[PDB]
């Protein structure tokens, strides 16, 4: 019966 | 500050330094929060020129400016990442990984993390272009501490994207090649490295038992239990997701988590002020109580039953549903003595109050549990004693009123109990 952070990031200024 | 038309004029000039200023100016446009005009850039045809600038070894500043410009384009929608891949960017960035200029190879790491991050197909295409070896070679130092902190965090984050996503999961051999460096980042003392390493391990344990095993075989479970106790939420959340995933595996994999000391953290986790942590801790507990009787005994001994009674009695409804699962898993696999104990801890009344929720799933789960508990009681002669208890706390009004429920499973089960025991 067992039951089973941000993809992409722009570089901002800087 | 430049218009796109001027950047196009600059980039199409025949003059590397004019192309450099124009590329820098594109970088600045694309580096602002309030909708950088990515589609405008793509539509002016600029991506192929940026990509060919990636290869200008003699002009490291235009390599850097174009790497950044493309990083930001690749950070956008899927269609925008696809325009970067379609321009040829992937092998060009992989070649920049060997750049002697640390800020340029870091920008190439970052861009590849955006492309891999879009989804399974681009992650696997980054991998087929040979990104893993030169990425791992950037971390082939005796002590991670000698690397610049920002640089190390970017690497860890791009590696975690290479572990991410699921249909399909990353190639088995790429996971084997990445794991030892990942185990090492998981012992590193920077909180963002730790968080992202833990996320990566949570992605790799999110799948069939063979995948869990490759991770557990690397002896990371004790470090994961230690991180489970960290004060930083961004570290506890993935460490607990990874632990929860490992205990969806076999009994032997579940047992490694218990032997590593994980149950002693659950009094805090099951009362954690962050509701997602309580929910994921109770889900983890439900999978542990789906274990062997000796594992259920460890849950008893660690005093966790009163903590399950607690979340059943009062928690966000999503956690309460996990608490109900934990209970019905406990009562389906536990000894008569473990089941009596559960009742002595006060399970019955919060169980019955949850028979009022307008959630058809939780109702069947609870009714299965009751049935299981009556079952133990019959085995002891107690059906009567238990039956009054259920009545006194108002649980018979709930089971009775559930026969006017147009789910057939529901009121079949109720009727079943309403005679069988009342």
């Amino acid at each position: 019966l067992k039951r089973k952070l941000k993809l992409k990031r722009a570089r901002l200024a800087d | 500050n430049w218009s796109v038309e001027d950047i196009v004029k600059g980039i199409n000039s025949n003059n590397l330094e004019s192309q450099l200023q124009a590329t820098q100016a594109a970088r600045k446009l694309l580096s602002r929060e309030k909708q950088p005009p990515i589609d405008n850039i793509i539509r002016a045809g600029l991506i192929p020129k940026f990509v060919s600038f990636l290869g200008k070894t003699d002009c490291s500043p235009i390599q850097f400016e174009s790497a950044w410009a493309l990083t930001n384009i690749a950070s956008g929608t899927s269609e925008q990442t696809k325009a970067v891949v379609d321009g040829g960017a992937i092998p060009a960035f992989i070649s920049l990984l060997a750049s002697p200029h640390a800020h340029i190879s870091e920008q190439a790491v970052w861009a590849l993390g955006n492309i891999a991050g879009d989804g399974s197909a681009f992650r696997d295409l980054v991998i087929k272009h040979g990104a893993i070896d030169p990425l791992l070679a950037l971390l082939a130092v005796p002590d991670l501490s000698t690397l610049a902190c920002g640089y190390l965090r970017n690497l860890t984050w791009t590696l975690s994207n290479l572990c991410r996503n699921k249909n399909p999961a990353p190639p088995l051999d790429a996971v084997e090649q990445i794991l030892p460096t990942l185990v090492r980042l998981l012992h590193h003392n920077d909180p963002e490295v730790l968080a992202d390493s833990c996320w990566a391990i949570s992605y790799l344990t999110d799948g069939p038992n063979e995948r869990i095993e490759m991770v557990v075989k690397k002896g990371v479970v004790p470090q994961l239990v230690k991180l489970l106790g960290a004060t930083e939420l961004p570290i506890v959340t993935p460490a607990l997701r990874a632990i929860g995933n490992i205990v969806t595996g076999t009994d032997e994999q579940t047992q490694k988590v218990i032997d590593a000391g994980a149950l002693a953290v659950f009094p805090s986790l099951l009362t954690n002020p962050k509701t997602n942590i309580q929910k994921e801790a109770t889900w983890t507990m439900s999978n542990i109580t789906a274990g062997r009787q000796d594992q259920i005994q460890q849950v008893v001994n660690h005093g966790l039953v009163p903590f399950l009674v607690g979340v059943l009695s009062k928690a966000d409804f999503k956690t309460q549903k996990e608490a109900a699962w934990a209970i019905t898993n406990y009562t389906s696999g536990g000894t008569v003595e473990q089941i009596v104990y559960l009742v002595h801890c006060g399970i019955i009344e919060p169980l019955m109050n949850l028979l009022s929720a307008k959630d058809t799933k939780i109702i069947q789960v609870i009714l299965d549990a009751i049935s299981n508990i009556f079952q133990a009681a019959e085995k002891l002669g107690e059906t009567e004693k238990l039956s009054i208890m259920i009545e006194e706390c108002g649980g018979l009004d709930k089971i009775e009123a559930l026969q006017r429920h147009e789910n057939e499973s529901v009121y079949k089960a109720s009727l079943n109990l309403i005679e069988k025991y009342f």
